[PDB]
């Protein structure tokens, strides 16, 4: 019943970054809004640098990510943290153990969080690999969301011009 | 001649400076400007990346202007710390068309590329008949000048599958 809409540059961005970060993991933010309890919007995201940690909640930079919020606002996207997404190269869309405790920490800051997992080795022409996820309220700890995804008519028509003549 | 002969932009660059105008609320005749990213160390430079800039022009005036530098400065250096291969190679704006004040706007930019700066106008309003881009490098002429470069549209294939993934369903009806 519940579904992230992914935005075009915010999956292109996620693939782009995936995808460049080969063969380590890379994450980021993804900014967008809460609209009901059944909707998230992810309207954009961006990319964390590089950590020696790997991908955990000491991988956000937060003066980075304080100096980078800051500058969005002054060029007009003042949207709400409203998750993480990271890759996983070869290995598939899941939450690792030290995955889902990043997610708590999120969870915490903002019990609506999504983290995303997109893996840019197993993504390929036809086929997207992405999942999204929240922890569940013997239990499992997780589960995963609808994606679809949101354009605007002005965008279907920019994205046209990727092989224009067809 | 030893010229750029052409340049390469990436879906994701037409797309941010689409979302740049359209989340400031860019009025006509306005019109928002910022940085592209990517590589201009060849006779194709390829445009990747981009950023938006604060920017202010006066209407009653085309010599009055300002754009932010330590703006420039501050999200270069983090664009940096995510991917060092794509430098600042120039900038863009949303047109239409090329604007009085935009060789003066050029030089400003000359400060921050490694290149001889490449402006991108992007029609975010896509009026064109063709492709909703055109790319100029200042030459000089004698007085300086901007020389039209050839552009095509190409995708690595991470987002040529982002792109073919958001299109499908209007693929499907056609
Ligand atoms: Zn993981």
């Amino acid at each position: 019943k519940e579904t992230v809409y992914i935005s075009s540059i915010a999956l292109l961005k996620m693939l782009k970054h995936g995808r460049a970060g080969v063969p380590m993991e890379v994450m980021g933010l993804m900014l967008g809004e809460f609209v009901d309890d059944y909707t998230v919007n992810v309207v954009d995201v961006f990319a964390m640098p590089q950590s020696g940690t790997g991908v955990s909640v000491e991988a956000v930079d937060d003066v980075f990510q304080a100096k980078m919020m800051d500058m969005l606002k002054q060029t007009g996207r003042d949207q709400m943290v409203v998750g993480w997404y990271h890759s996983h190269p070869g290995f598939g869309c899941w939450l690792s153990s030290v995955d889902v405790n990043t997610q708590k920490s999120f969870e915490q800051l903002n019990s609506r969080a999504v983290a995303v997992v997109v893996d840019p080795i197993q993504s390929v022409k036809g086929k997207v690999v992405i999942d999204a996820f929240r922890l569940i309220d013997l239990n499992r700890h997780y589960y995963s969301l609808n994606i679809d995804y949101h354009k605007t008519a002005k965008e279907t028509k920019m994205l046209m011009n990727l092989h224009k003549e067809q | 001649s030893l010229q750029h002969e052409k340049v390469t932009i990436a879906p994701l660059v037409l797309l941010s400076a689409l979302d740049h105008y359209e989340r400031t609320q860019t009025k006509e005749n306005k019109r928002c400007v910022g940085v592209i990213l990517g590589d201009a160390n060849s006779s194709t430079i390829r445009v990747t990346n981009s950023f938006a800039l604060p920017f202010e022009e006066d209407e009653k005036n085309s010599d009055v202007w300002f754009l932010d530098h330590n703006y420039i400065e501050n999200m270069n250096e983090m664009c940096k710390k995510i991917n060092a291969k794509e430098k600042l190679i120039g900038w863009y704006h949303s047109g239409p068309k090329l604007r009085a004040s935009d060789l003066k706007i050029n030089e400003l930019f000359k400060k921050y590329t490694q290149n001889n700066p490449l402006l991108l106008i992007v029609d975010v309003k896509q009026q064109g008949v063709g492709l909703p881009t055109d790319a100029y490098v200042a030459i000089e002429q004698t007085e300086k000048t901007f020389l039209h470069l050839p552009c095509t549209i190409e995708a690595e294939e991470a987002e040529e599958i982002g792109v073919e993934h958001l299109l499908r369903d209007v693929l499907e009806v056609l």
